This record gives structure tokens, C-alpha cells and sequence, in this order.
């Protein structure tokens, strides 16, 4: 499952 | 029929600062908040929680949006000059709209 930051 | 809450995040800092997992075509088919950047707008809002699943951004469903596209929509919502806030429709559970 992909995970990333939204800054 | 999910149990949901509409959370307004005001742009109180220069960053939004949420880490999201999942998206369409995964076993977590809507983005789920996994951590929150200390000192960013989401942190200052106080009402976004780890575990919150994002059903809608400013009324726009995230259903069917793969991870990168959901992240793009959320980034655009934070950057827009249309308004000084984002409305997230969120849920603590695994029921979708």
C-alpha cells in the first residue's frame, strides 16, 4: 500500500 | 451510510502536513491518514486524526482516485487561492460512500 506526504 | 465528520482545516501554516496511505486499486481504497506533521496546518487544526479515511476533499469524492492523483488533489486544495481552508469529509471506520 503506497504512502506519501502531502506538505 | 458511513459515519463521517466534516473537518475544516484552515491554512494556518505554510504546509498541510499529512501522510496518507492507500488509494484506488489497493486494499485501502481511500487515503488513510497515518501521521501528521508537527507544526503544520493539519496539526494546528487538531480535528484530523491518525486513522481518518478521507472520503471527500472540498466535496469531491476520492473514490476511484489512485494514490498519486488523490495526493495531487489534496495538494491543489491546499495551494489554491480560491479559499483559505480545506474541508475534509473523514471517517474513522472502513465503510465507504
Amino acid at each position: 500500500v503506497p504512502v506519501s506526504w502531502v506538505y | 451510510e458511513p459515519t463521517s465528520t466534516l473537518v475544516r482545516v484552515r491554512k494556518s501554516a505554510a504546509t498541510l502536513g499529512i501522510a496518507i496511505e492507500g488509494g484506488a486499486n489497493t486494499r485501502q481504497p481511500l487515503p488513510r491518514i497515518v501521521t501528521i506533521q508537527r507544526g503544520g496546518s493539519a496539526h494546528n487544526c487538531g480535528q484530523l486524526k491518525v486513522g481518518h479515511v478521507i472520503l471527500e476533499v472540498n466535496g469531491q469524492t476520492l473514490r476511484g482516485k489512485e494514490h498519486k492523483e488523490a495526493a495531487r488533489i489534496i495538494a491543489e486544495a491546499f495551494k489554491t487561492k480560491e479559499r483559505d481552508y480545506i474541508d475534509f469529509l473523514v471517517t474513522e471506520f472502513n465503510v465507504m460512500l
